RNA sequence: AGUAUGAAAAUGAUUAUUUUAUAAGCAAUCAUGAAUAUAUUAUAUUAUAUUAAUGAUGUACCUUUUGUAUAAUGGGUCAGC
RNA sequence: AUAAUAAUAAUAUGGUAAUAGAACAUUUAAUGAUAAUAUAUAUUAGUUAUUAAUUAAUAUAUGUAUUAAUUAAAUAGAGAA
């Protein structure tokens, strides 16, 4: 015998269960099963299709393996099937968490600006919060060698529950790495892997309960805090207040003097107040007078976007940002 | 009990009491009780009744305790665990035995996930 | 004219859905080594069975080293804690265990008097104000 | 002298006792063997070569 | 000649280390550590010139030692590739050499004392103004960036634990 | 008024004018059960809460309008107008036709040194703003401007730089909200 | 008083971080801002670590005594015994 | 009719001189797997109700614990002469 063909026989082995992801070796496999249950994901899903989540494209290996002189090595995953793989299922995840939390952000503030709306929807759905909630999940990155299993001499059952991209091996050792493509990052392969699972949530209870990925979304996507006031950053507020009033049907905004305290002082206090007629629309405080004039106007505008209505009332469509 | 203005606004916060020791508290909130959790294990929900206090910006619903059946306070319990272990000596003036008073005391760590009116 | 400020969302474990803190449990023995007896038993008597039962969401791997006995938890925050069981009989390394599933996998730290609630959240009634209060001062 | 099979629920299993020494051996075996196989196949070129 | 690009990590002690510098030593000089610092002190953060300048017309006796090290240090920096007028003394210390021979003073009426006898050791690195000087000052910059301002009417913390009740 | 319930305010047991910071006095502090109207003792500036909100931006199916919580407190009669332009206190007036627009132009062009806008402000009768808004300078003026203002800003020590850039990090943050 | 090795401490100089030129006492503990550093799950409104803003409490240790902050005993510091 | 662990109710738990019970560190002797993917020592940060040990990283040594454990013993623990 030779202990080159006893491994290269493992390898074959290893292969061909990537191709297929057999059902009853996914069954086995411990890592998959726990994640199943962490997640309380539907029993309709089966646990083949959550090995095939956490395996990203692979076909061929790349020219860089040629040199570990240029800082890379890709020795650890082993190629994949052209058609089953998470690359379908992760674009169909992407589309949903792109729909489902853009809807509910629109939802809850519906006036909100354009720009501050994709910032909310990208703080909801960005890569590398995917990628922490993956983690936090426990989706663990396939980093041992395929010949260092062997060697071990592991079921292939535990490599179909790990994480499966061309990661490189020795990406930053001696402090050194190599800025390849999206299709060998870390943070990319567990996003992905989380949009996937979301797919194949949505495949498994579409006909069934429509509405079931979407709440799974908003346990673990729309359930994470995001203060939409901190979003915000304005230019010339007093303007844009003048020319909001001017398109509703309000009195030209004026900003007055509540209260005062310390004038000729280190840190003064002036209290003003942006009136629309006898109506106050914004408050502001201020050390100097300007300044609290200019947070007057920034807290009316925050008050016209991040009115947030209740469920109760019919939709609330706005009518646009203020074009100044 | 009028509670419309409490159910109409977007913010609104809770001063539960558990063992008469009051926490205020919003939805998300993390609540860190001073002992060991026997009852509920990990994961489990608590339903809050010694609701004192429930409050919007400017309103406020009080009881000894409120109805149970006017609001939802669902806490989930995430994790109980410890402080940190401390050593405090404990000795006399003129003494060289110095006894030595270890503590570490249990922690339980519940998060609201729920809290509107009903 | 408006700009966003680019920011990130903070997930509250327990609001949406409630993840499991702890993740995987290794249970470490010696075949050799006397104080790895009780560890062995627990391994041999079907508790560790029923453990597995109870909590499916947890995995629990299995493994042997010339060392002491091991209990090596793992949780969703990438925290490890890691509680060394030599010679603690069957009993006592069932309680470890348990406590290591308890546990939410943050690191111990002195909490002050009545520091009690963490929010993210701000105030629902504002902060005070002295030209706002109701009572003038003075 | 336990098993992932021992257990009979899923989420339990036993590592492989593989000792490091075992694991060593058949690396070098392999590494070994491949390097073999190469300066084999690099002698059949070289005389390739020489031929024509 | 390569399409490959790269991130380099480096810890601040890395950093340190690999900007230019040149080591220079002394050999076993008679004095003490005291008499060394009293000079050594002035030549903090100098031009390596001035200091050897400095060195030349000073009254002290170490003084001719510290110029010549120094002057070593130049050459050594030179040979290496750097320039005289581009070297700073970055850092310059001393320390006990050892081996200090302790000798009794006798004293009137059966009294004694015990006389070492010191001898110490000048170390200096020196280091350049085209880079380490120029990293420092774009540190400072950067810290100097980050820097909140101070603001007059701004969002100081609300010490003090809440006590579960609102006090407002 | 809609709702009429008893106020309260935040009450301690104790001394609130000695002892506002004394929480135990709070807790001690029991009150009848029922419902209450504690008026905040708070600047609504970065609130987003409902109750902050003002009708007018509230939607017109919202029930909260109805509501009386967004209380008018102030009066706009009895507070004086703070930075307030002249055409916000005596109205804006639309009366320069094309011919004097061009005119003014011809001159801004012609010599921004002599014919300033604060001084075809006062020809016109119209704001400085405008004539900006209006008319462009020779491109030379807006270049020396620039340049005699670099000249100023080399001119200052260090500490004037960083009070500026503090100065201008506190504007910034103003516009936060 | 063997030979190798030696990030053991006391001790000296130097650098870095941080605090410090209107503040008074075992120099610690607890509260509590700020600054810095580290952090291949800081997702952060993050976590740890270092640091005499500020506040509160705080009469070295042993021996011997009815009783010691005592201005009663004894100890310059650390290492080995 | 025991032992270990966990519940509930009750009572008790300041301590000089003193009495009693139970542990740990260190060194040697008897028995004794294992191994540079290991062991030992040190530093830093975690973990276990913590004079102790353990995890990880880093450093230096060693082809390796008279190692875990049970016994037997002691030149067996030092801010006090
Ligand atoms: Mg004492
Ligand atoms: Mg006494
Ligand atoms: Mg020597
Ligand atoms: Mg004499
Ligand atoms: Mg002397
Ligand atoms: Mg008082
Ligand atoms: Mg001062
Ligand atoms: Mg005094
Ligand atoms: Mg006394
Ligand atoms: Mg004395
Ligand atoms: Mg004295
Ligand atoms: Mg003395
Ligand atoms: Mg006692
Ligand atoms: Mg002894
Ligand atoms: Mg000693
Ligand atoms: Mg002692």
């Amino acid at each position: 015998e030779s202990e080159l063909a006893k491994y290269k026989e493992y390898y074959q082995g290893l292969k061909s269960t990537v191709n297929e992801i057999p059902e009853s070796v996914a069954s086995k496999s411990p890592s998959l099963r726990t994640l199943h249950k962490r997640l309380q994901l539907p029993n309709e899903l089966t646990y083949s299709t959550l090995s095939r989540c956490l395996t990203c494209p692979s076909a061929k290996l790349p020219d860089k393996i040629n040199n570990p002189t240029k800082g890379a090595a890709f020795v650890n995953t082993v190629p994949t099937n052209k058609y089953l793989d998470n690359h379908g299922l992760n674009i169909m995840g992407k589309n949903l968490l792109s729909y489902h939390v853009t809807k509910s952000i629109i939802q809850k503030y519906p006036r909100l600006p354009t720009v501050v709306l994709n910032a909310a929807v990208n703080a909801y759905i960005s890569e590398a919060v995917l990628a922490h909630i993956a983690k936090y999940w426990g989706i663990e990155v396939e980093t041992t060698s395929v010949l260092s299993r062997y060697l071990k001499m592991e079921p292939f059952e535990f490599t179909l529950g790990r994480l499966k991209f061309f990661n490189n091996s020795l990406n930053s050792k001696d402090g050194i790495e190599l800025i390849t493509g999206k299709n060998f990052s870390e943070t990319s392969a567990l996003a992905m892997s989380v949009r996937s699972i979301i797919a194949a949530i949505w495949a498994v209870t579409e006909q069934k309960d429509s509405q079931a990925v979407y709440r799974f979304i908003d346990d673990h996507i729309m359930s994470r805090k995001l203060d939409i006031t901190k979003m915000f950053q304005f230019e010339q507020p007093t303007r844009e207040l003048a020319m909001l009033c001017r398109r509703e049907g309000l009195e030209k905004p004026v900003s007055k003097l509540v209260a005062e305290s310390g004038r000729l002082s280190k840190s003064p206090v002036f209290i003003v107040h942006v009136f629309s007629g006898e109506e106050t629309l914004g408050e502001g405080y201020g050390s100097s007078l300007k300044e609290a004039k200019a947070r007057a106007a920034t807290d009316a505008l925050m008050k016209w976007y991040c009115y947030e209505p209740l469920a109760q009332q019919e939709p609330v469509i706005d009518p646009g940002t203020v074009v100044v | 009990t009028d509670t419309t203005p409490l159910k109409l606004s977007n913010e609104l916060y809770a001063i539960f009491k558990i063992h008469n020791r009051p926490y205020l508290v919003t939805e998300g909130d993390r609540v860190i009780l001073p002992f060991k959790l026997k009852q509920a294990e990990v994961g489990d929900i608590l339903n809050m009744t010694d609701v004192t206090t429930l409050g919007s910006r400017n309103y406020k619903l009080v009881g000894h305790p409120i109805n149970t059946s006017l609001y939802t306070l669902k806490a989930t319990v995430v994790g109980k665990t410890k402080r940190a272990f401390q050593t405090r000596e404990v000795t006399k003036r003129r003494n060289r035995r110095v006894r030595h008073a270890k503590s570490k005391g249990d922690l339980t760590i519940l998060r609201i996930s729920e809290l509107s009116m009903n | 004219v408006v700009k966003a400020i680019a920011r990130n969302s903070i997930g509250r474990n327990g609001v949406g859905a409630f993840v499991f803190p702890c993740r995987k449990i290794t249970l470490q023995f010696c075949n050799w080594g006397g104080s790895s007896e009780g560890m062995r038993k627990f391994l041999t008597s079907k508790r560790l069975d029923k453990w597995g039962q109870e909590f499916p969401w947890i995995q629990f791997e299995v493994m042997r080293k010339s060392g002491h006995p091991l209990l090596r938890a793992e949780y969703t925050n990438g925290r490890e804690k890691v509680i060394c069981v030599r010679n603690l009989n069957i009993d006592n390394v069932e309680n470890k265990l348990k406590l290591l599933k308890d546990s939410d996998g943050d690191i111990l730290r002195r909490r002050t008097k009545n520091d009690n609630v963490e929010s993210l959240n701000s105030s629902v009634r504002g902060i005070w104000s002295p030209l706002h209060a109701a009572k003038r001062h003075r | 002298h336990p098993f992932s099979d021992n257990y009979a629920s899923p989420n339990i299993y036993v590592v492989n006792d593989v000792t490091s020494k075992e694991q060593k051996s058949k690396y070098d075996t392999i590494m070994k063997e491949i390097q073999k196989l190469e300066d084999d196949a690099t002698r059949k070129a070289l005389e390739t070569a020489r031929s024509a | 000649n390569s399409s490959e690009r790269y991130k380099l990590k480096l810890t601040k002690r890395e950093i340190e280390v690999l900007e230019p510098s040149v080591y220079a030593q002394s050999y076993r000089i008679k004095s003490s550590m005291k008499k060394a610092t009293l000079l050594l002190r002035l030549l903090g953060g100098l031009d390596v010139m001035k200091a050897i300048s400095q060195c030349h017309f000073s009254n002290k006796k170490i003084a001719r030692e510290v110029a010549e090290l120094l002057q070593k240090g130049v050459k050594d920096g030179q040979k290496l590739g750097l320039k005289p007028e581009d070297l700073y003394i970055s850092q310059i210390w001393t320390g006990s050499d050892g081996f200090w021979r302790k000798r009794v003073e006798f004293k009137a009426r059966t009294r004694i004392g015990i006389i070492s006898h010191p001898y110490i050791h000048v170390r200096c690195i020196l280091r350049t103004k085209s880079v380490t000087k120029r990293r420092l000052a774009y540190e400072a910059h950067l810290k100097e960036q980050k820097r909140a301002p101070w603001v007059q009417l701004g969002d100081k913390p609300i010490r003090g634990v809440t006590g579960g009740v609102y006090k407002w | 008024k809609q709702f009429g319930f008893p106020k309260t305010q935040v009450t301690t047991i104790y001394n609130k004018t000695k002892s506002a910071s004394n929480y135990k006095g709070y807790l001690k502090h029991r009150d009848a059960p029922g419902m209450y109207y504690q008026p905040s003792e708070s600047i609504a500036t970065g609130s987003v809460n409902s109750e902050t909100i003002p009708r007018s931006f509230m939607a017109a199916s919202d029930p909260r309008r109805g509501l009386d919580m967004p209380v008018q407190s102030t009066k706009a009669k009895q507070c004086p107008n703070v930075l307030v332009g002249k055409s916000t206190v005596n109205g804006k007036t639309y009366h320069l036709g094309p011919q004097e627009i061009d005119e003014i132009r011809k001159l801004r062009l012609d010599n921004p040194q002599k014919y300033t806008r604060k001084f075809l402000a006062a020809k016109y009768g119209i704001s400085p703003l405008f004539v900006s808004m209006v008319s462009k300078p020779s491109e030379q003026h807006v270049q020396i401007m620039e340049s005699r203002l670099q000249e100023i800003q080399s001119r200052w020590k260090e500490k004037r730089r960083i009070a500026r850039e503090d100065r201008k990090r506190r504007k910034l943050l103003w516009y936060q909200a």
